[PDB]
């Protein structure tokens, strides 16, 4: 099914790789190359889960937990049933996710827009690539990565949390926090905005963006305009995810102690050490 | 190296600065715009005259004394010395009052400051709230601001209610940049891991949803500004081809769509969710759940893990401790 | 503040826009590029002005003239840069064989 | 007295409700553009079937 | 000294000094209830031979204890 | 305790923050900023 | 804007309003004193 | 030093404040620091309560 | 006196006044309901002679 | 706007309804202070 | 000397000097009220032979 | 703005308001130095 | 000289410079006020002999 | 802005403002080191 | 040597200067302030052989 | 080389000059500063045998 002014866009042309191959639609979704290898990885990798479980001592939800390899395995696939699974699975995730991100990419191409959104899913891709593959690399062992599970993933966090005695104490977690809670508000005040302007009490006339301008500017000061908030926004959202990346990533390999004494060179500076 | 829309090479200026259209009563319109270069080439341009009227102007009022308390307090504390205010700032505190007093009213120093400075800057923030509800009313616009900035202060009132519920003041949160995440901490440790909370679990889905979403609706709107897709509300009255091609990345993408409009709604429940289900889960915290790892067990949460250590029946004795009790109010000589 | 047209660079000390009596090849490319731009700058200004007078509409017309005016004013300016740069082309040996201006 | 049953479980069952209220409510109003779907079976509407399309009422002159 | 309100809108004016004169009388109630020597509502009925004098000491209480029973 | 005795003045804490031993003060051993940590000796005027 | 004659009529109830309220704490002062003295 | 509850309800056999898990986390950072280890070597920080899921350094 | 509703809308100071009235009188119920000697909800019933007083000055 | 004359009757109500509020509390406080004195 | 209000707008300076004095005299006040010797709540009633002085006891 | 006259009126005010405040000031802190003397 | 008046609007100068020393004259007193020497609130009542000194040669 | 003879008169009171407040300064100092000299 | 002011601005020198001299003056009195042998506000009183001296060499 | 003032703007070029040389200096006095050998302000009176050296590499 189609919407009603859909038709008129369901050309061919704007693939990366494949060319008309696989230039055609399912239902709603554009395949292409890059969903063919989507739906590749999304199966091989859910199905490993699937396994995972089964094999694991329960099928309840929550408590399912496919975890990576011992240390000591180092850089090497472990076997299997010792979290070898996690390291496969793991592939199929980069997989189904680069795919994605691809695809995302022919879309746009085919409808004429910009790269925008499959840049600012980069972004969360770069998150999930450091947590799994940079940071365990540079830590020398698979093994340092979160384990699949629900619940259990929530418990590595906490442990690499308390690695570092005080974690909120991380310099480069606060400014991640502060990006992940501006970009909250921000977003209920996009939000509010465009609705109340377009949804007035009864009887109103529709609202303006004059309106929606002299608002906002009563809230903060100045007027941030219609691309300015959705720069905003963008800005926002995708610098937590990159400011989350930073945090972690030197959270051991190149910090070890507690976080709390990173401090000490504020406590220092000779103006009045 | 196709134009990307993240910066703007030619701002426009008109000579006069536009201003507040209707209602000026019970309040006035303080200063008159100018423009910002610099905030011109983020967004827009115009730093703008200002509204408070009546309940703004309390609001300020009563949280500059909020501020001027936690403020001073926190420079008594280093002893008035403005270098230690400086250096240490981060580390101070003005910290809430002692746990045997209950919800009493404390001695000065030890509290009595704290629940005054919450108190100011608890009317402040409700009259804030008075002051944007009233303004969406004289723009002739809807309440949906308003209603979202409720949901934020419900969150913080549960810094209130749930030590009034656990009945002691000393549960409340200090007024300190790493003060209050030392007291965000040990919170998650006295009442049992806060991950275990369903509805802290929430919130976190809630929160990153709102970073989802603002990154896929702000990605989305500047893919298509090359077509006037930044014009929402006339893509709304008047949908163009900016709105059908937002419309179908997302059905090719991922399966369904919103519309322009109801992106919006999308956006407004996520963020407000976020504080909603969040103020709930500190309301539940020691009133009805007092350790949530063991609410987690009881409800099937808990992951399995193989024993690090096992306990002879002995031990179990042995190793169970106190709970901590009363500091030592005395130096004891050991001479005899 | 940096200038338009060498920006970031003129944190460097390049800035060629810059009022200059000797020879330098970099100041005459930039003269030669300047001038085409401005030439067709006050070509289009004064397009402006006879629409606007069309219409008829005075403070429109009043603006149109007073940014002609300021087109024609700038213009000026370069081709003052041009002869200068003209007069030192002649006698400085390295310089080109086309006239600046 | 009852044992498992307990308030925080309560409460989250409550939300639950609410929330695949609010789903349901959001996907209604996401079909106010673009449907009912062309098909070559005739059109459809999907579930929940889509709120009516709106008209907005112009500010009168300025 | 009228024409000061030629100067500044009486109406705002009014505005400022209601927050300002509520905001003093509310600190400085609470300033006296947070006192050893003046918290009325618990000790308001001793005379003034037997209230609290040079109770200054920044630490009167304990700081660190359980919470009151939950009785 | 079955009741409370308290400290002399120079034992009582300027900072009532619970943390700042561990968080700051074992990091921080500035002389002037140690003096501040306690409140300074103050006695009766008739007493000295 | 004012008048200055509403300018004077205003500022004689403002006047007489803010000494009127101090007189009304200087006598709440007075029976505090009675009350507890402070000096 | 113990402010964690043995049981999923709140009792009157723990009113510990959040205040002294202020007190128990400085005293335990500083036992952390004295060792050059983190709290992982003597709990697992989903329950600091629980001996069977710490190491058995904590005993 | 009356020209005071001249200068301020009574339709806005009305329900600025009740709002004022409502929270000062639920702070007050509040500081006293939290005391020891006027937590009447559960006291209420003890004659004067047995309510609470707060220390004393320790005047031997 | 309230004309004067307007203004001038809606005072009376304000005046009548303050003294009764005072009133009311007036009783209130004495209840209070026979059941349990705060001097 | 009167010119200096040709200069400045009054209107201005008189919010300025009244906005600076009101937080002057608040931070002084407390500053008083957080020492030993000027914490007048407490210890008002003293004579000035027994305040408190920032003094050790003699003989050391 | 402001007009000479205008200025000058304002100045004579300005003058007393400071004179009469610093004379209140002046006795508010020599009543404190009768009461607890800081140097 | 005057001719620097030329140069700056004193309106902004004159603003800026009591900006200026404002801070600055605040800073200085409290740099007094919490050291020892000068805790003139507390210790004010000392004789000049009384003062501290901070501390000098470092042996016995 | 001013013209050169409004320069010269505010001039003459910018310094003598400034030389007036280094007086009074340099009275303080004089007092502060007679009750507790810093070096 | 005064072509200088026609190549730059003198009010945008004057400024640059002024606030560059403030700074670095403020930075070298809160150095020497924080230091032990010129805390002076503590120790000026002290003579020159009473003051703090850094820890030499051991050459033991 | 003078025709390397006709290449940049000599007005432009002595302000990055400037700054950059204040930068460096600030920078190596900052340096030596916190270094025991020329921590100066403290130790800087005392002879050249007499002042910090780091440790040498004599070891078992
Ligand atoms: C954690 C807190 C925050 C968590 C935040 C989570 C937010 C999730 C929001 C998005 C969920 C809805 C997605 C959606 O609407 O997809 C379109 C599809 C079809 O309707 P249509 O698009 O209007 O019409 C097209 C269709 O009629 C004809 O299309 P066509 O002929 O071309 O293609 C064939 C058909 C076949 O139909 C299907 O295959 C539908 C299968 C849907 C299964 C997934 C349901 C997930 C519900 C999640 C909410 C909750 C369920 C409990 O159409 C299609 O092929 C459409 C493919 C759509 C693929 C969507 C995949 C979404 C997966 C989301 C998984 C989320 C997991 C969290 O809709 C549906 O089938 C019905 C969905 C109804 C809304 C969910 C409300 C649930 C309320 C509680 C139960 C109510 C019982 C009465
Ligand atoms: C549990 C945690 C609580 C914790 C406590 C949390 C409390 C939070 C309360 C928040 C309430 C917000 C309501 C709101 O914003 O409404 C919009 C309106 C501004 O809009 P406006 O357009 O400018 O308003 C003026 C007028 O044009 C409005 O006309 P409208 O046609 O829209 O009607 C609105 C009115 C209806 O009118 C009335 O209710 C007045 C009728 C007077 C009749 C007098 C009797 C004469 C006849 C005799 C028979 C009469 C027979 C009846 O209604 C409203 O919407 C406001 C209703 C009152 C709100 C009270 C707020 C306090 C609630 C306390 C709740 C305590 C808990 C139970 O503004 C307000 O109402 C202001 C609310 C009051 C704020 C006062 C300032 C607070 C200062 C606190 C200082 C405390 C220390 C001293
Ligand atoms: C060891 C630490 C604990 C922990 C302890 C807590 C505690 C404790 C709380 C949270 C809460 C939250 N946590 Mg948690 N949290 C941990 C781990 C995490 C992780 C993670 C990746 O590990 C994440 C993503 C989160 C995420 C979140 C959020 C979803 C949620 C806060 C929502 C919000 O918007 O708050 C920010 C929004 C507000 C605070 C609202 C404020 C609005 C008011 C009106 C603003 C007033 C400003 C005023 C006008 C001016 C002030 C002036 C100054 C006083 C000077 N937590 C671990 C398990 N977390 C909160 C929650 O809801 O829990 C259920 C909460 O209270
Ligand atoms: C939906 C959930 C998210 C959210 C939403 C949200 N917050 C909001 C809003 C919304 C929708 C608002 O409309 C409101 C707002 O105003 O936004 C700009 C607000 C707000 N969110 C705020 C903060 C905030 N939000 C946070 C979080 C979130 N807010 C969530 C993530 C956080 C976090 C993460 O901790 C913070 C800190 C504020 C910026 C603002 C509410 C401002 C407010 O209430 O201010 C009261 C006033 C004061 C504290 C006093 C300031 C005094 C100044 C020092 C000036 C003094 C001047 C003078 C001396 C006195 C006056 C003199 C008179 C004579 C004039
Ligand atoms: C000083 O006194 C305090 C308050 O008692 C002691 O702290 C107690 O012990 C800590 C475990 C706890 O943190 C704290 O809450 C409090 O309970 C502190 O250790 C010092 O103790 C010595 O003085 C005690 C005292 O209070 O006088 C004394 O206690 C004993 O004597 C008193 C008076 O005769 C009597 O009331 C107590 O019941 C009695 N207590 C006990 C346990 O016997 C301590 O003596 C002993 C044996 O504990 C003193 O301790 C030492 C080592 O000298
Ligand atoms: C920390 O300190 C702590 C512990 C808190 C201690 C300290 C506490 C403190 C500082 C308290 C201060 C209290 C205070 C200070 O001012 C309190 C001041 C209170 C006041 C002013 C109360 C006034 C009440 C007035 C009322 C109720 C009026 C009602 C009017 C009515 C019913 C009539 C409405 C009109 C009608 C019907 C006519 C319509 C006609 C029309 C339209 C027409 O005719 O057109
Ligand atoms: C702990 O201690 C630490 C803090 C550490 C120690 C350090 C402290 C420091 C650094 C202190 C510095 C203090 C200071 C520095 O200068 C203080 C300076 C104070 C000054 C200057 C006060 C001036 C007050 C003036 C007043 C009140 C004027 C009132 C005027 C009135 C009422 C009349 C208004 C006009 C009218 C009516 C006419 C209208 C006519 C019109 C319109 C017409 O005619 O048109
Ligand atoms: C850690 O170290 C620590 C402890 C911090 C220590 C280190 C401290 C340091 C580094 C201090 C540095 C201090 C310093 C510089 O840097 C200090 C420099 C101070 C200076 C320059 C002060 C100047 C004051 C000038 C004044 C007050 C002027 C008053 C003018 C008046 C009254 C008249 C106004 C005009 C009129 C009336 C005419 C209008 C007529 C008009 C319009 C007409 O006629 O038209
Ligand atoms: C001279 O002026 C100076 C220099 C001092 C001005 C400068 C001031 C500065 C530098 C201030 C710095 C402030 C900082 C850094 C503040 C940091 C604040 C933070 C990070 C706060 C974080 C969280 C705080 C929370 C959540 C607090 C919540 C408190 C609540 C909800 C309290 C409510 C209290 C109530 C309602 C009390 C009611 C009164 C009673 C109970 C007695 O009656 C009803
Ligand atoms: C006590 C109060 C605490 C308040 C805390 C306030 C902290 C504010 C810190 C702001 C830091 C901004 O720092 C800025 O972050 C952005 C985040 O996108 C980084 O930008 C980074 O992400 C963006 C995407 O968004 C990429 O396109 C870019 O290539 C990359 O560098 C900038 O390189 C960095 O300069
Ligand atoms: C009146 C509000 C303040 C009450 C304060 C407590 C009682 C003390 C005042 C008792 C006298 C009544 O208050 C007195 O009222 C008269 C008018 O009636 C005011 O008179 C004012 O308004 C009248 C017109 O109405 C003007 O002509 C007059 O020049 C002006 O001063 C006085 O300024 C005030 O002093
Ligand atoms: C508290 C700190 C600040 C205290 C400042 C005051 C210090 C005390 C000495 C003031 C002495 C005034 O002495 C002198 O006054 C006259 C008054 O016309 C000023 O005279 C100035 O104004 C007059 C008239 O407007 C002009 O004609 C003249 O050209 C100009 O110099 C002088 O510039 C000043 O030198
Ligand atoms: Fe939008």
């Amino acid at each position: 099914a189609m919407l009603s002014f859909e038709k008129k866009y369901r050309v061919r042309g704007g693939t990366l790789i494949g060319g008309d191959l696989f230039d055609f639609w399912f239902g709603p979704f554009y395949v292409g190359f890059f969903g063919v290898t989507t739906i590749f990885f999304v199966t091989l990798g859910t199905l490993l889960c699937v396994w995972g479980a089964a094999m694991g001592p329960t099928w309840n939800l929550w408590q399912i937990n496919i975890a990576p390899p011992d240390l000591k395995y180092g850089l090497g696939l472990a076997p299997l049933r010792e979290g070898g699974l996690w390291q496969i699975i793991t592939l199929c995730a980069l997989g189904a996710f680069g795919s994605w991100a691809l695809r995302q990419a022919e879309i746009a191409r085919k409808l004429g827009m910009g790269m925008h959104i499959p840049w600012a899913y980069g972004g969360a891709i770069l998150a999930y690539t450091t947590l799994v593959v940079i940071r365990p690399f540079l830590l020398g062992a698979w093994g340092h990565g979160f384990p699949y599970g629900i619940f259990s993933h929530l418990d590595w966090v906490s442990n690499v949390g308390y690695q570092y005695l005080h974690f909120h104490y991380n310099p480069a977690h606060m400014i991640a926090v502060t990006f992940f809670f501006t970009n909250c508000l921000a977003l209920a005040m996009h939000g509010s905005l465009i609705l109340s302007v377009t949804n007035p009490p009864k009887g109103t006339p529709t609202g303006t963006s004059e309106q929606e301008n002299v608002f906002f500017r009563d809230l903060l000061g100045y007027s941030i305009g219609a691309i300015g908030i959705h720069r905003l926004g963008l800005f926002l959202a995708v610098g937590a995810a990159v400011w989350s990346a930073i945090c972690i990533v030197i959270s051991g390999p190149f910090w070890t102690q507690g976080w709390p004494e990173w401090w000490n060179w504020w406590l220092n500076l000779p103006i009045w050490k | 190296l196709e134009y990307q829309n993240l910066f703007t090479r030619v701002q426009v200026r008109t000579v006069p600065e536009p201003g507040i259209p209707i209602d000026e009563s019970t309040g006035t319109r303080y200063g008159t715009g100018t423009f910002s270069y610099l905030a011109g080439k983020f967004g827009d341009a115009q730093i703008g005259p200002i509204y408070l009227g009546w309940a703004g102007v309390l609001s300020l009022i009563f949280g500059f004394i909020a501020i001027e308390i936690i403020g001073l307090n926190m420079w008594a504390s280093v002893g008035w010395d403005p270098v230690e205010f400086i250096r240490q700032l981060p580390w101070l505190a003005l910290e809430p009052p002692p746990p045997q007093y209950g919800l009493r009213v404390p001695p000065l120093n030890q509290g009595g400051w704290y629940l005054m400075a919450g108190f100011f800057l608890t009317v402040s923030i409700i009259l804030w709230w008075i002051r944007i509800y009233r303004r969406a009313r004289a723009l002739q616009m809807g309440s949906h601001l308003p209603w979202a900035f409720a949901s934020a202060i419900f969150l913080y009132s549960t810094f209130f209610f749930q030590p009034l519920l656990v009945g002691s003041w000393s549960e409340m949160v200090p007024f300190g940049i790493f003060p209050h995440l030392d007291w965000t901490s040990a919170f998650s440790i006295r009442y049992g891991n806060l991950y275990y909370n369903p509805f802290h679990a929430l919130s976190i889905a809630f929160l990153y949803g709102s970073a989802v979403l603002f990154a896929m609706h702000g990605a989305t709107i500047l893919a298509v500004a090359r077509m006037g897709g930044e014009r929402e509300i006339e893509q709304i009255t008047d949908r163009g081809t900016a709105a059908e091609r937002s419309m179908l990345f997302w059905r090719w993408c991922m399966g369904f769509n919103a519309t322009m409009e109801s992106i919006h709604r999308w956006a407004w429940w996520f963020a407000v969710l976020t504080t909603f289900t969040g103020g709930i889960g500190i309301l539940l915290t020691g009133t009805v759940v007092d350790n949530w790892y063991l609410w987690g067990v009881k409800h099937g949460l808990v992951a399995p893990y193989p024993a690090q250590n096992q306990l002879t029946p002995e031990q179990q004795d042995l190793l169970r401790g106190r709970y901590q009790g009363t500091a030592p109010d005395s130096f004891p000589s050991y001479v005899v | 503040s940096v200038p338009v047209n060498d920006g970031i660079w003129a944190w460097y000390g390049i800035d060629d826009d810059r009022p200059m009596a000797a020879w330098s090849r970099f100041h005459a490319t930039r003269c030669v590029e300047q001038l085409a731009i401005n030439r067709a700058r006050v070509g289009a200004a004064e397009w402006a002005l006879a629409d606007v007078q069309a219409r008829g509409i005075v403070p429109c017309i009043a603006k149109a003239a007073a940014h002609l005016a300021r087109a024609r004013a700038e213009l000026a300016d370069w081709e003052a840069q041009g002869h200068r740069l003209e007069a030192a082309r002649k006698v400085t040996p390295g310089a080109w064989t086309t006239p600046v201006i | 007295m009852m044992e498992y049953i307990d308030g925080a479980q309560i409460a989250l069952y409550a939300f639950w409700l609410f929330f695949f209220g609010l789903i349901i409510y959001l996907r209604r109003e996401d079909k106010r553009e673009g449907y009912p779907l062309e098909s070559p079976q005739g059109p459809r509407d999907g579930w929940p079937k889509g709120a009516p399309k709106k008209t907005y009422v112009h500010r009168d002159h300025g | 000294m009228h024409r000061i309100w030629l100067m500044y809108d009486p109406r705002r004016v009014m505005v400022a000094l209601v927050g300002f004169l509520a905001v003093l009388a509310l600190v400085i109630h609470f300033v006296l209830l947070s006192s050893q020597r003046y918290s009325w509502i618990e000790n308001g009925t001793l005379g003034a031979d037997q209230a609290p004098v040079g109770a200054s000491a920044p630490a009167a209480a304990a700081e660190m204890s359980p919470l009151p029973p939950g009785r | 305790g079955s009741s409370y005795q308290q400290a002399p003045i120079t034992n009582q804490r300027r900072m009532r923050g619970i943390m700042i031993q561990s968080t700051l003060w074992d990091m921080d051993r500035k002389r002037s900023a140690t003096r501040q940590r306690y409140y300074p000796a103050s006695t009766p005027a008739n007493q000295l | 804007g004012m008048t200055e004659e509403e300018a004077r009529r205003f500022h004689g109830y403002m006047v007489t309003g803010t000494l009127g309220y101090v007189v009304v704490a200087s006598v709440a002062h007075f029976l505090a004193w009675s009350w507890r003295p402070w000096f | 030093a113990r402010v964690i509850t043995q049981g999923v309800a709140p009792s009157n056999a723990n009113r510990s404040s959040t205040k002294q898990a202020e007190w128990t986390y400085a005293l335990m950072i500083s036992q952390s620091r004295s060792l050059g280890v983190n709290c992982t070597y003597c709990h697992n920080t989903r329950q600091f309560a629980s001996w069977r899921e710490a190491p058995p350094a904590r005993v």
